[PDB]
């Protein structure tokens, strides 16, 4: 089996808010 | 207009699967629009189709490592939110 | 160099595995101090002390949903971090 | 078997906390 590896963080605040 | 978006960035699945998964999560916004959610429609409504165990992660800034076999994993970004899907067994 | 507060919220699993996922998570942070990487070592050593498979996420913001078997399964910040580990088999 | 369910807060950032 295949280990998945991620580290999402976009800093998409933009206007709005995350 | 918009229709089966979404970006791939870890692929590994059937073409059925992963466009299934792209186009389920895309409603699930439609209906719960919730990362939370998101996750719980796809994981059982797969589950229960294609058979467990698969397992999803869904938000904005998060560390993820899990295991999987073979031809089982499949990673997307869709509305302004990271979604990730596949089975284990 | 050990010792570390950490919140249970989920508590699904033996004392010790919860206890040592909550010191070994501390040294990742001391070690790493990354969200991906504390869940990557600290996942892979369960997994050949345990035997796998352990899933591991870690993070500040983020849906999920996962299928775990009985008594595999642990949630509780941490570092100003969600630390998520479950093991299935 | 139970599958695990949550959605994680601003606990440091911009803001700090």
């Amino acid at each position: 089996m295949k280990d998945t590896g991620i580290q999402v963080d976009r800093d998409l605040d933009g206007k709005s808010h995350k | 207009m918009c229709d089966r978006k979404a970006v791939i960035k870890n692929a590994d699945m059937s073409e059925e699967m992963q466009q299934d998964s792209v186009e389920c999560a895309t409603q699930a916004l439609e209906k719960y629009n919730i990362e939370k959610d998101i996750a719980a429609h796809i994981k059982k409504e797969f589950d229960k189709k294609y058979n467990p165990t698969w397992h999803c992660i869904v938000g904005r800034n998060f560390g993820s490592y899990v295991t999987h076999e073979t031809k089982h994993f499949i990673y997307f970004y869709l509305g302004q939110v990271a979604i990730l899907l596949f089975k284990s067994g």
